[PDB]
């Protein structure tokens, strides 16, 4: 079923890092896992076909930014790609440089996309080559991503906006997609605002691209060259499988590939409406300050409309 | 998580159900879920639906109503993994009877061992094994030749600790150190790694696979040559066995990755070690036949063991045609004046090289190997410092500080080895209970000739057969027992005959006169007889007669090897049979591993289907079990690793099983151990039927079932006294029994539960 | 019994503090000073053989008074550096029962008579009465086993470190005691 | 009840009887080393030790060699428990 | 699970060498003073109890910043290596 | 004193080593069969029990002449060296 792609190892932890090896397992590539000292117990490392303990001796974060460690690490096992995930090393420029240069496919853009998104200015910078709207401080605005993905081979669709509005100190705590307030047309203009940018850089695999909104105005702001924690409501509204593409994309095939089956963008639709909710343990009647212990009880929940991406709750 | 399903309605867990664009992609996702799932306590319908899912007419799209009942590839499923649930077992087993044969104690809190730091992805040295690869037997010789230093064999993964530990160091604690042996030690001659008394123990003793330690090994250490210790007569085996059995087993350790065999007889017969030698030449590979080393060459009151003794056996030995001359001083008996003068005297009258093997025994080893070494010997064997000294091997790193300064040195890395050698001061700790040589000089071997390892051992039976208190009455009678067999070598297995001999005479009262006086009457050990019946070669002069007379008993002894008259082995025969016994096809290696051992074989196949692979185990859960909460890793495989933790011991039921509570990878796991050696009443769960409890006060006569059984409703549970009364418990209903709380005799209270019948 | 402590190494030039020439000078200060027996002390097994065999015989070719050496078996070398001495011309040398011997103790007073019994010089020593006075030391040991902590076996990095034969079960304790147990190789480098 | 201070409290194990040299009773301990010092003092000892061409010993066993081994531990019981023995089987050495 | 004080109290447990927020016992002895309550807040290096070691007093420390949580001994408790003394959370 | 059976039971001595009487175990193993029972009269050499000792069985007899007094063991029994097993009265 793929090319060049045996074996990825997942350079993550927690719930993102499960995602991936479940995307792998779908395509009948080989996973594995790396954990800190820390994460010795974290239930992501039983999810693999393999796991190696990364960082021995850093501190808890440090671990996981262990490049050269996990070069080794990926070298050792026989791992043809690494899937960075989302935050830690997945848009380190050194990382991704790194990766290229040992021959080992980063699942994600190039080096050089991570790097004129890195900056906040240069990202600025490649939105006016693109003929797109920027700020030159805003009023009440909803805040507002577009998914995009693009292959190897040119072509760069888009999967509609998700609304990542509802903040709280400046942090995401509910996603919805579609954003269901705004119009059609503005919809349009936003997304292929966004296509635009991502064409004119040749971005590669996965990324999203951030606009605040003033009434009918908006305004780039912001590349993730990533996945991110909310792909999983547009996966919902869209029918598109973004962690697998992602997966495609880097072994080399092309979007429309009847194996990747992303349809044409006139063929992409939004059905329905999906809502994320991130459950965790900051603690409301503290201040939000995180708890700890051991989870004694839990028990999730199902039925029809329900979708559960387990982190370190098991 | 913590339902109990009953029988009384549909028994659905749960409804997965996945969705694509396509089928195609639904059904790749249905295939990971069945997969990730978890379940454990009772069975489930995933294998079936898995199967169900990967058939290519399920996923073509076309199928109809008759596709299950006409698809048997349906039904057959795969062999089931349990190898959690098998560890589980071990471990458990372990931690609530012991390991045998050891005093069961709490598992001790143990430092993590020192391996060394290598470089990641450094690179191992060519050594001596290129060239053997390259130019064969001769070149390595011609090398040898070469080299102004004495070289060193390491016995530290054999005779080290085969004389320290029982031979019971594991394969994982040895895979553990070899890497990193490569890159640290590559100007070694030879690595002593199999043989002796490791094969037979490692199956029997340590449940695991010889051959997996040799080939796993071979990769392990590409660059320096395999040494092996082989019996000539009896390979590493317990008998006699046909010729052709010699040389398959040798043919296999020459492939399996075996460079160098040091070959011996231990009569010092070498008519014995024929078919070996010869074997060892078909393969292509190094002979090193070996002379046995007893007696005192500087003493001329002693005739028989002599200088010239010992050039006549060399040199007929180079015509039997060894590449490597050695001289196994089994016993450390081999004084350094003697030293000198044999191996000079070898030099002058042999053009082999010169392998010398000593025990430090009396704490004259390194001195004996630097008057060795004076005299011109070519290769020495040493082991780490810290599985050296005593009934051991002198140290490598103590043997290269005494002769850096001196006229000829040896090559060796001192850091390197110093750094190696921390591992073993670490894990030696792992084998306390094996532990038991006295580890300081004992000098009294130059009077009794006991070998390094069955000193030890011969003390054992004697401790266990009451005669601890006599130890010194034994080893006078060791003695007296050589010289009443004419005065033989003695090692294995001419050192057994001796022991047994000196035990029986010790337990009988019987001197060596009463011996002669009322032999004719005496039924001697099994070993004894087999000796004067030369089942185990002939001795140098000859049985003495009167002697050998008495012990036959009109017998008629052989006069020649016992492989000679032996039929040879049908392996297509014997291989079938053992296919039968095992159940599947087994390998060369089985197969001759079988007819070497065919019990210990079987036993360890028995054990292996039960506990799995408990090779994979770190040693002291090995033999030590677990402690409550105590967390460990279990490596499978490379990257492959069960996350063991102990909660907690059940209380025992009647029988003394108890359920031992484990979470294992996040998955808590209940395994039933039963209890053997057991030195609170439980009341019923009002609620619950299936429950059977006393109605008053009284005791138990008699229990009438057995777990399992199938009942009847009405049918007789047991039987309760209450004021001598016998009253009948019966079934509530049909069913199965389960669990039983009490055994005959027990005194029992109203609402005490009393047996368990499942629906 | 005036005693000079042995330490560095005289085989190697490298080292110019602790050489031949300064145990000579200190021997006859000694001899000087009135001592009736010159003891050699070597507290920490460092005195290797060839070197033995040097300094010993250089010492009676300087001093008229009999000597004593005094090593431990730390190394493994003892009974071959007592061989040594032996051929010198030592006068003295300390030897243990071989079930108190080895490792961080003296080296075995039965393994020394045999190992020159064939030689140009012997041991006055009765072996078998020596044997038989071990039996009770090999027994009564026993008693001891929780305080038998030494392990016994050669150590052959005190060439690197030289603690002597005591203080090193000893200072491994105090690392341990006071948290230090799994950087004990680190405390011996800086040692 | 409360165990011997410093040492892990453990069940008393069921030792050996240990193995004590038969003397001859009322047997003859020879003279050596210290008859000489006695009559003709250290220079007496040290001509005679010049005279001798066997190497000399002395037996380090009833203190360096328990000092190392066994952490000084031995007790006087256990050594009165031998000495007779010594000085009638090692009479010899040059020193103990 | 749920905490309850056992007012009438009538096996030693060893520590969990993988985790570091157990904190046991180096050498055979006793528990000379526990200088700690559960809940208290540590800094590096500040002390948590003092273990006697043939009478001669050493000082067990925190291995780090953190708080206090069970505490398995008391004043007069004889000790071995290994067993389980505190707990300190990160 | 008196004797009472104990007839609902839910340490292990070691030997008295001055005491011949007292027959105990030599080496770690356990207890296949009692051959005998109290009261029984033997005659030295005469069977009293058999050891397992890593499943190679061995027979434990009278040093003498004399009769049985009590026994400490049972088949199925764990046995270590020092055991009391068996009390063989003159
Ligand atoms: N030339 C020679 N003659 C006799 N024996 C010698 C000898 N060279 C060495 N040896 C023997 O070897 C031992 C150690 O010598 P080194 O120097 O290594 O002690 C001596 C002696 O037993
Ligand atoms: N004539 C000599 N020249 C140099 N070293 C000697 C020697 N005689 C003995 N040795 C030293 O003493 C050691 C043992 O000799 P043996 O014979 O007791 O090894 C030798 C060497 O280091
Ligand atoms: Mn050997
Ligand atoms: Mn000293």
């Amino acid at each position: 079923m793929m090319n060049r792609i045996k074996k990825v190892l997942v350079a993550n932890r927690g719930e993102i890092a499960i995602r991936v090896m479940r995307a792998c397992t779908e395509l009948k590539i080989k996973t594995v896992a790396i954990y800190s000292q820390e994460d010795t117990g974290s239930f992501h490392r039983y999810k693999s076909d393999e796991a190696y303990l990364v960082g021995a001796g850093k501190k808890p974060i440090d671990a996981y930014l262990d490049i050269e460690n996990i070069i080794e690490i990926a070298k050792e096992s026989g791992a043809d790609a690494i899937h960075p995930g989302y935050g830690f090393l997945s848009e380190n420029i050194e990382f991704a440089r790194r990766c290229e240069q040992e021959g080992i496919i980063f699942v994600g853009p190039k080096s050089k996309h991570l790097d004129m998104f890195g900056d906040k200015i240069k990202a600025k910078e490649q939105a006016l080559l693109a003929d797109i709207p920027v700020i030159p401080c805003v009023m009440n605005p909803k805040h507002i991503e577009v998914q995009i993905l693009g292959d190897t081979h040119g072509n760069i669709v888009h999967l509609f906006e998700r609304d990542c509005s509802i903040q709280r100190r400046h942090q995401k705590v509910v996603e919805v997609a579609p954003c269901n307030a705004i119009t059609s047309e503005l919809r349009n203009r936003i997304c292929d605002a966004a296509v635009k940018l991502m064409k004119n850089v040749d971005y590669i695999n996965a990324g999203t691209v951030e606009f605040l909104v003033e009434g009918d105005d908006f305004y780039f702001i912001e590349v993730n060259p990533r996945v991110q924690v909310e792909h999983t409501i547009t996966e919902m509204i869209t029918g598109i499988d973004i962690v697998q593409s992602q997966l495609f994309i880097a072994d080399g095939y092309a979007l429309h590939d009847q194996l990747v089956a992303i349809p044409k963008q006139e063929d992409i639709h939004i059905h329905g409406s999906a809502i994320q909710s991130r459950i965790t343990t900051e603690d409301p009647l503290n201040n939000f300050m995180p708890d700890t212990g051991r989870v004694d009880t839990y028990r999730s929940t199902g039925g029809f409309g329900v979708r559960l991406d387990a982190g370190n709750g098991f | 998580q913590g339902t109990v399903v009953t029988p009384f309605y549909d028994s659905l867990l749960v409804k997965l159900c996945t969705w694509g664009m396509t089928f195609e992609q639904a059904t790749r996702k249905m295939r990971r879920n069945l997969i990730e799932f978890r379940i454990r306590g009772v069975k489930t319908n995933i294998p079936f639906l898995l199967n169900v899912v990967r058939h290519p007419d399920f996923a073509s799209g076309n199928y109809n109503t008759s596709f299950i009942d006409t698809t048997p590839e349906l039904f057959k499923f795969p062999h089931i993994r349990d190898r959690g649930t098998k560890t589980l077992r071990y471990i458990g087993n372990v931690t609530v009877n012991g390991f045998p044969g050891i005093k069961h104690r709490d598992k001790p809190v143990y430092a993590e061992p020192r391996l060394p730091k290598i470089p990641y992805g450094s690179q191992i040295s060519p050594g001596t094994k290129q060239i053997l690869d390259a130019k064969g037997p001769e070149g390595v010789v011609d090398w040898v030749k070469k080299q102004e230093e004495v070289l060193l064999t390491d016995t530290t993964l054999r005779d080290a600790h085969q004389s320290l530990l029982a031979t019971r160091v594991r394969s994982k604690d040895i895979f553990q150190i070899a890497d990193a042996m490569a890159h640290l030690l590559p100007n070694m001659f030879s690595f002593e790694m199999w043989g002796g008394a490791t094969f037979d123990v490692a199956y029997r003793f340590l449940n695991e696979d010889p051959w997996v330690r040799l080939e796993t090994l071979r990769k392990q250490i590409p660059n320096v040559m395999f040494q092996m210790l082989l019996r000539g007569a009896n390979a590493v085996g317990y008998k006699n066995y046909p010729d052709n059995v010699i040389r398959e087993f040798v043919k296999q350790s020459a492939q399996s990755g075996v460079d160098v065999f040091r070959v011996f007889d231990s009569l010092n017969w070498i008519k014995g070690m024929e078919v070996s030698i010869d074997a060892v030449r078909e393969a292509g590979k190094i002979v090193e036949a070996a002379i046995c080393y007893t007696g005192d060459i500087d003493d001329d009151t002693r005739t028989k063991y002599t200088i010239d003794y010992y050039k006549d056996m060399a040199k007929e030995l180079v015509a039997q045609g060894t590449h490597i001359l050695g001289i196994k001083d089994m016993a450390g008996l081999l004084k350094p004046q003697a030293a000198y003068r044999l191996i000079g005297e070898l030099k002058d009258t042999v053009d082999v090289p010169i392998h010398l093997h000593t025990h430090d025994t009396s704490g004259n080893g390194i001195y004996t190997y630097a008057a060795a070494v004076s005299a011109g010997v070519d290769i020495v064997d040493v082991a780490s410092s810290a599985m050296s000294g005593a009934t051991s091997q002198p140290s490598m790193t103590g043997l290269y500080y005494g002769l850096v300064n001196g006229n000829r040195q040896t090559n060796l890395d001192a850091q390197n080895s110093q750094i190696i050698n921390h591992y073993w001061e670490d894990v030696r700790h792992y084998y306390k209970d094996f532990d038991n040589a006295l580890n300081s000089p004992q000098t009294e071997v130059y009077i009794h000739e006991m070998p390094g390892g069955q000193y030890t051992n011969l003390q054992q039976q004697a401790i266990a057969v009451g005669l601890g208190d006599r130890w010194d009455e034994v080893k006078e009678m060791y003695t007296v027992v050589n010289q009443m067999f004419g005065d033989i070598v003695k090692v294995t297995p001419s050192s057994k005959v001796v022991g047994d001999l000196a035990l029986f005479m010790v337990q009988n009262e019987l001197s060596e006169e009463d011996v002669y006086e009322k032999g004719d009457t005496i039924d001697f050990p099994d070993s004894v007889i087999e000796f004067f019946m030369g089942e185990i070669g002939q001795p140098y002069g000859g049985f003495p007669e009167k002697l050998q007379k008495l012990v036959l008993k009109g017998r008629t002894p052989l006069t020649d090897r016992p492989g000679a008259l032996m039929e040879p082995v049908n392996f297509v025969e014997v291989k079938a049979e053992l296919k039968e016994k095992m159940g599947y096809e087994p390998t060369e290696k089985d197969v001759i591993s079988y007819i070497l051992y065919p019990k210990v074989f079987l036993d360890y196949q028995e054990m292996i289907n039960k506990y799995g692979d408990v090779t994979v185990l770190d040693t002291p859960t090995f033999y030590k079990g677990m402690r409550l909460g105590e967390t460990i890793e279990v490596e499978l495989e490379k990257g492959k690793i069960l996350l063991i933790k102990l909660n907690s011991i059940g209380e025992p039921i009647a029988d003394g099983t108890r359920v031992i509570y484990f979470e294992l990878n996040g998955q808590p796991r209940e395994i039933n151990i039963q209890d053997m050696n057991v030195q609170a009443r439980r009341k019923i769960d009002t609620t619950n039927p299936e429950h059977v409890g006393a109605t008053m006060t009284g005791s138990v006569i008699q229990v009438v079932v057995k777990k399992g059984d199938s009942v009847k409703k009405g049918d007789p549970l047991l039987i309760t006294e209450a004021m001598k009364m016998e009253t009948t418990i019966q079934a509530p209903f049909d069913g199965e029994v389960s669990s039983i709380y009490v055994s005959d005799g027990d005194t029992i209270e109203s609402g005490d539960l009393l047996i368990e019948v499942n629906r």
